[PDB]
């Protein structure tokens, strides 16, 4: 009854956004790591809007 | 009134599962009755109160 | 707020393996879906139709399309908005022109007999409707109200044109006589002159006759290709046996229609076990050919799933003779009396039949 | 993604057992997605309060300060009591379940609970564990009860003393009703986000202690990284700086070769085949991987892994069905006496969390799914211990032999079957972490040594 | 007060909506709360006019045939096959049609059968399913363990410690337990005892029927046991059957199942083959073949 969700809202696209928030925070940025303040930045940066 | 639920209906169903015939649990699912076992009772012992 | 839907986070895993209610079983015994319904209708739902103003340029197309009570709602609301526009407009233009204020002068009104937009509306229905009470002059005096009086006349006759146009090819519908067509509620499969045919009953009940009648024959199933070419609903063509060549049919009786399996027909590999209720099968009949009065062409949509078509029964027959003139008895139209016949297929029966001749002869 | 990056070191898996990642991938992550839920509420309901306050002092007066500052008082001792009870309710969890498991076992074996006559013994035992859990279970209602007492009861409070407040601490208004009905809102609109601060509050540190964990769980050693396994040295080891599992190894295989191998008590047989895996950290050596870059190695281990789905689910293993290929491995398994009395034979929810099974029908299992795919090279490790049929050993001797090194698929049976002890191909015998030489049998009888 | 009715009918739906799930939760326990078991009853005065321990221990099969749903076919057909006692009658027949249905027929597994059965002179069919199975041993088919005091394990109800148990453990070959496990007797089983033995299901089944006192021991085949623990099984059969004073078994290997006593076939719900002296079983090639 329900179907495939919106490409919005599909796993693969959410993934592939928090991916390039990762990278560019991590290649612009130098931080190797991934910490507390690394991944709570990401998701803020890739959720803000 | 929701302990008092808890408490009773937990031991009824114990007491009645134990005499029970083993060929209707060779019959049943194995997993329903630990099911309707856990999971209900839980729901009643913890959500049905509040 | 009063809920505790939100308090506690965590989960359990302990209850798990939980499946086998046996409710969706029963659910998956539903009926599938008929191509055609037994009354014309066909069953189809288009989807992801692209409208693209396809659906609005056509206008003249809907109006007549929709059914009566929804065409006198359009009929009464062009009337009505037409009426009451032009009536705003006329009490506008007195009202401008000082005709509408009590006691201004002799100054000549430009339409007179304006004493509220009550009675401009009244105006409105007196030019329009072409009715013209003499209360309600249109005098010489300004020239823009005999310009709106000339777009008015204009604009009622061109939609009284228009509504003329769409009663016209309303009263001439073809769906009102479509449904006076009968066909029999099954078919069934006999053999005629000692070959296996698929037969069927069809009649016209008003007297009016129906001109150049034709009969087009599909069958309706999903078949591939040996090249895995898969077509959902591959329609096929049947001739009608009809001695002539030609499919059409001269309707007065109750005629039996029946396509002779030869080894053309795609029924060829027909068993009374391969039509059995939810076997994937379905024969449309298409009786086209005009009202004889209006000369309107008609189609007849009909269907016979499997579950319908029936082995080895004969049609009663129907037409007896009275004293001066035929009889044709309607009670007996859809009954099909039993006749023993050959369980075996098409192919089966055709080659058995080959070498029994050839051993003979 | 980033379990499948993970290595598998006994410093990892030795600590956060599946238990611990389940765990964390339900628990965490829904706490974590609540916090996003509830994250407009630490932002709005602060002003909420605030703009809610000021004119309620603007609409009666320090009266309504005085109710708002009681509800305020009463805020810390309700987090209090919501906090001692989440600590009640997660006793209540642990206790649920032990006796969740108890009743398990019990359940189990109810075929010789019945009929030796014990139904007695575990009845008293779960008696008593419930005796337990009804004490946690006491706690609990008694501190949400509590929690209902103060949410229901904190409005009135306010209202009752700023109004009687107004009136005798005050004696300023008439209290005409444009106020009082204006400040009664005002109190509902207020109770609703004061009392729900506190729990947005808890989730806020619920979400920063997930963020630890899966910060945690995301700071663990993960990456390691012609003829098929061409080594060099191929020294490895586990732990990614020191800790070596193995050292001065090398093969170069051609197609086809069933390259046996030998060993010792649990002494360099499966950590010789993970090492040629490519999940240990390779430091000593130099292996060029080609194909006739890697291909779709078969492998499997001492503890099969399963599939908790139905058996042809667990068989298949998400590929197309080949009913020659198919029939020819579950009789070379012999798969039908062993699927005998399972209640559908295939479609048995086989796997945990229902179907139990002995090691030889798992053993049967494994080695099905591994040889079924089709592949170029198989890696088989000790299928012969807990399945000691003589007849099946035979059969599945036979059948490994005449299909594997046919279609040049490298069966590399690592194991101690004595029957076929002496493999009919390449050979290389390892003891105490050394393995001598990997050629043929003639020269390994030349050393004559190992003399079965 | 208009303000707070759309919250109001809001918070309603929505608690009717919790309430609707919980309850079907609920209305699934009632469904667990419906079964009831048959068997169980009691038709007789137990006081003094049964005896206090069955001793004679006599058995006969009066044409048991027993069905469960009592509509599709049974699994014994007029079986009468008697077990002399002190002397053991174990036969491997038709597998699933002969063995398990004697052992649940004998101990409430099967409490309703067509035909009864008379259990040392007296008809089982008036007693209780728990006296019914109160003063008799049997052993299972797989092994199955947990948690739990050893002692309790053995004798739950009597619990005669070391007087027994160390008896029973001395026919047993589990040396470990009583120095390699943290406390053995005292102790509780650990890690749901998967670190024992394959042969630790018998050595609990033979210590729970010597501690049971057994009027009457049953047996039953091996799923995947040690060689040592088939012998020492064995052994401790004829041991108990020298003092106890009865014996009976089960098996489904045809050399194990030779190496009985006593042995004949049964098939289809009826016997197939019985001779008084087991010598004639040697004769018959047809019927040793049979099994295997
Ligand atoms: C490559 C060349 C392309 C063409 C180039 C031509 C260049 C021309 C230059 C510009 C002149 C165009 C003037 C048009 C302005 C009005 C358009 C309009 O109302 O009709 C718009 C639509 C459809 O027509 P279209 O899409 O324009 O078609 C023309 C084009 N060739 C085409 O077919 O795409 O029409 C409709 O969809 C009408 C629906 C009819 C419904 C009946 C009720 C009418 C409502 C109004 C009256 C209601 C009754 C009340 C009476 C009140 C009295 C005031
Ligand atoms: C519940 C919601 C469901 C929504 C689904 C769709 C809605 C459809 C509504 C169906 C029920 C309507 C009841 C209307 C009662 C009067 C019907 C009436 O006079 O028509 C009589 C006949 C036609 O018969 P029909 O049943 O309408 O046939 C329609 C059919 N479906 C078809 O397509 O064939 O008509 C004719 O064959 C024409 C004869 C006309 C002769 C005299 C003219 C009378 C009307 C003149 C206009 C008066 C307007 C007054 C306006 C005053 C404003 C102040
Ligand atoms: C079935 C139907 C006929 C109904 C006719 C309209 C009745 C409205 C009554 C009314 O007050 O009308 C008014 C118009 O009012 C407007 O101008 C309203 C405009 C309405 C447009 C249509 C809306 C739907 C009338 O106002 P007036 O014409 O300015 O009055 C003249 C004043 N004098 C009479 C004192 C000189
Ligand atoms: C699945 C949860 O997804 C939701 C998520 C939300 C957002 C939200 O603030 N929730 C928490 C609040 C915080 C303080 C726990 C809550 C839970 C239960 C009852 C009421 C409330 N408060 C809601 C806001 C107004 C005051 C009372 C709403 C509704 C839903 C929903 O079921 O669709
Ligand atoms: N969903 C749709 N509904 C209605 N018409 C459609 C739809 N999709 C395509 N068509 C029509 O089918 C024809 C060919 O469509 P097709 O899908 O083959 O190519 P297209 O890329 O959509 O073409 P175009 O650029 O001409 O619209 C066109 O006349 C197009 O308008
Ligand atoms: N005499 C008739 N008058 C009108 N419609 C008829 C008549 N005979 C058949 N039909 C039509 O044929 C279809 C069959 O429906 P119905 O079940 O009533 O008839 P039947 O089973 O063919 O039997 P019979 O011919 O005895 O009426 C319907 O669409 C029905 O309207
Ligand atoms: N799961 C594991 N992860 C990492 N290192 C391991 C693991 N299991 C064993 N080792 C290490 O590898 C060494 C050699 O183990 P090996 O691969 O020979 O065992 P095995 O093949 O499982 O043994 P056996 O089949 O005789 O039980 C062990 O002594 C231990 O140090």
């Amino acid at each position: 009854a329900i179907a495939k969700l919106p490409i919005a809202m599909r796993a693969l696209t959410n993934y592939q956004r928090l991916c390039v928030a990762f990278d560019a925070q991590a290649r612009k940025d130098t931080q190797s790591p991934q910490g507390a303040r690394a991944i709570w930045r990401a998701l803020c940066h890739a959720f803000g809007r | 009134t929701g302990l008092k639920v808890a408490k009773r209906l937990h031991r009824s169903l114990l007491n009645r599962i134990i005499l029970a015939p083993m060929r209707f649990f060779e019959t049943t699912p194995l997993g329903s009755i630990l099911n309707r076992f856990s999971s209900d009772c839980n729901t009643i012992d913890q959500h049905i109160p509040s | 707020m009063l809920s505790r839907k939100g308090i506690i986070p965590e989960e359990y895993v302990l209850t798990r393996l939980a499946e086998d209610p046996t409710e969706p079983r029963y659910r998956t015994r539903e009926r599938r879906a008929r191509f055609v319904s037994k009354k014309g209708n066909c069953n189809v739902a288009h989807k992801n139709i692209r409208e693209q103003g396809r659906f609005l340029q056509d206008v003249f197309t809907t109006l007549v399309d929709l059914k009566w009570p929804h065409t006198l709602l359009i009929f009464t609301m062009s009337f009505l908005c037409s009426w009451l526009l032009f009536a705003m407009v006329w009490w506008l233009i007195a009202f401008a022109h000082g005709d509408l204020a009590p006691g201004e002068g002799t100054n000549v009104p430009c339409v007179t007999s304006i004493h509220s937009f009550s009675s401009a509306f009244l105006f409105s229905i007196e030019v329009q409707v072409t009715i013209g009470f003499g209360g309600r002059m249109v005098t010489e005096e300004c020239p823009l109200a005999i310009l709106i009086l000339i777009v008015q006349n204009i604009v009622g006759l061109m939609i009284n044109a228009i509504m003329l146009g769409c009663i016209f090819m309303k009263t001439a519908q073809a769906h009102r006589r479509a449904e006076t067509l009968i066909f029999s509620k099954h078919a069934v499969i006999t053999l005629r002159h000692g070959r296996l045919c698929f037969m069927l009953r069809v009649g016209d009940l008003r007297k009016s006759m129906i001109i150049s009648a034709t009969i087009h024959m599909q069958v309706v199933r999903k078949t591939t290709s040996p090249e895995g070419e898969v077509v959902p609903l591959h329609q096929v063509d049947i001739p009608m046996e009809n001695g002539v060549g030609g499919n059409s049919i001269f309707l007065v009786a109750p005629l039996i229609i029946y396509h002779v399996i030869d080894s053309n027909s795609p029924l060829y590999d027909l068993a009374p076990s391969d039509l059995h209720h939810h076997q994937d099968l379905e024969i449309i009949v298409i009786l086209e050919g005009v009202v004889e009065t209006t000369g309107i062409t008609t189609q007849a949509r009909t269907s016979y799933l499997a579950d319908e078509i029936l082995w080895g029964q004969r049609f009663v027959p129907i037409v007896a003779e009275e004293d001066g003139r035929y009889s044709v008895d309607y009670s007996k139209f859809g009954n099909t009396v039993k006749v023993p016949t050959p369980l075996c297929t098409a192919r089966q029966l055709d080659e058995d039949r080959s070498l029994l001749d050839a051993l003979t002869l | 993604n980033k379990i499948m990056h993970m290595s598998t070191s006994n410093l990892s898996m030795g600590e956060m057992t599946a238990g611990q990642i389940c765990n964390l991938v339900a628990i965490d992550t829904n706490q974590l997605m609540w916090f996003f839920f509830l994250c407009p509420n630490l932002w709005t309901m602060p002003v909420q309060i605030i703009v809610g306050v000021i004119l309620l002092y603007y609409i009666l007066g320090v009266s309504a300060l005085i109710g708002a500052a009681v509800i305020i008082l009463l805020a810390p001792v309700q987090y209090f009591v919501a906090t001692k009870l989440s600590q009640a309710q997660r006793t209540t969890l642990e206790h649920s379940n032990e006796r969740l498991k108890q009743t398990n076992e019990m359940l189990r074996g109810m075929k010789l609970l019945k009929l030796y006559a014990w139904e007695s013994i575990f009845c008293s035992r779960v008696e008593v564990t419930r005796r337990k859990e009804m004490t946690s279970l006491r706690a609990f209602a008694v501190y949400t009860s509590i929690s209902i007492f103060m949410n229901t009861a904190i409005p009135i409070a306010a209202v009752l003393i700023t109004f009687v407040g107004h009136v005798s601490f005050f004696k300023e208004s008439d209290l005409s009703p444009s106020v009082a009905f204006a400040s009664l809102s005002l109190f509902h609109i207020l109770v609703t986000p004061l009392f729900l601060l506190s729990s947005v509050v808890r989730s806020t540190v619920k979400a920063l202690v997930s963020v630890q964990k899966l910060s945690e769980f995301l700071s663990s050693a993960e990456i390691r990284e012609n003829f098929c396994v061409q080594i060099i040295g191929g020294f490895f080891t586990w732990t990614p700086d020191g800790i070596p599992t193995l050292s001065n190894i090398t093969i170069r295989i051609p197609r086809g070769q069933l390259t046996m191998i030998v060993g010792q008590v649990g002494c360099g047989k499966s950590s010789l085949l993970l090492a040629t895996l490519g999940e240990m950290q390779k430091v000593s050596g130099a292996v060029f991987w080609n194909s006739n870059s890697r291909g779709p190695v078969a492998y499997a281990s001492q503890k099969p892994w399963l599939l908790n789905a139905t058996v042809e689910e667990n068989i298949t293993f998400e590929s197309p069905f080949n009913k020659q290929r198919y029939k020819m491995v579950i009789e070379a398994c012999s798969l039908q006496p062993d699927i005998d009395i399972l209640p559908h034979g295939d479609q048995t929810q086989i796997g945990e969390r229902g179907i139990n099974l002995s090691g030889g029908q798992r053993q049967r299992i494994s080695v099905a799914r591994a040889l079924y795919q089709q592949t170029n090279v198989v890696f088989l490790d000790d299928p012969f211990s807990a399945l000691d049929v003589h007849l099946s050993d035979h059969l599945m001797q036979a059948g490994i032999l005449e299909l594997l090194r046919d279609d040049k698929r490298t069966v590399v049976l690592v194991t101690h079957k004595l029957q076929y002890l002496p493999h009919a191909d390449w050979i290389i015998a390892m003891k105490d972490g050394t393995i001598q030489r990997e050629g043929t049998l003639k020269d390994f009888q030349r050393s004559e040594c190992q003399l079965f | 007060y208009a303000l707070m009715v759309s919250n109001y009918l809001n918070w309603m739906v929505r608690n009717l909506a919790d309430m609707e799930i919980q309850l079907g939760a609920v209305k699934r326990i009632h469904a667990l709360l419906k079964t009831e078991a048959e068997s169980y009853e009691g038709l007789l005065a137990p006081s003094l006019i049964p005896k206090n321990w069955p001793d004679q221990g006599k058995i006969q099969i009066q044409n048991l045939s027993v069905r469960y749903d009592s509509s599709l076919k049974p699994v014994l057909k007029h079986v009468n096959t008697l077990i002399s006692p002190g002397q053991k009658i174990g036969i491997c027949g038709r597998t699933g049609s002969g063995k398990s249905s004697f052992s649940l027929a004998f101990f409430r597994m099967v409490d309703m059968f067509e035909g009864r059965i008379i259990i040392d002179g007296i008809d089982i069919a008036k007693l209780p399913l728990h006296t019914l199975r109160s003063r008799l041993s049997i052993i299972l088919q797989d092994p199955v363990l947990f948690s739990g005091t050893i002692r309790f394990n053995l004798d739950p109800e009597k619990k005669c410690s070391d007087s027994t148990l160390w008896e029973a453990l001395e026919i047993a070959q589990l040396k470990l337990v009583v120095k390699a496990l943290p406390g053995g007797l005292d102790a509780i089983i650990t890690e749901g005892g998967e670190n024992f033995s394959q042969g630790q299901r018998q050595l609990f089944c033979l210590a729970r029927a010597f501690v049971r006192k057994t009027s009457i021991f049953i047996m039953d085949e091996a799923t995947a046991s040690i060689d040592m623990a088939t012998e020492n099984i064995l052994q401790k059969v004829v041991m108990t059957a020298f003092a106890d004073r009865t014996v009976v078994t089960i098996a489904h290997r045809v050399h194990t199942i030779l190496s009985a006593d006593l042995v004949m076939v049964l098939k289809r719900g009826a016997i197939l083959e019985f001779d008084k002296p087991e010598t004639l079983l040697s004769q018959k090639d047809s019927v040793f073949a049979s099994f295997v």
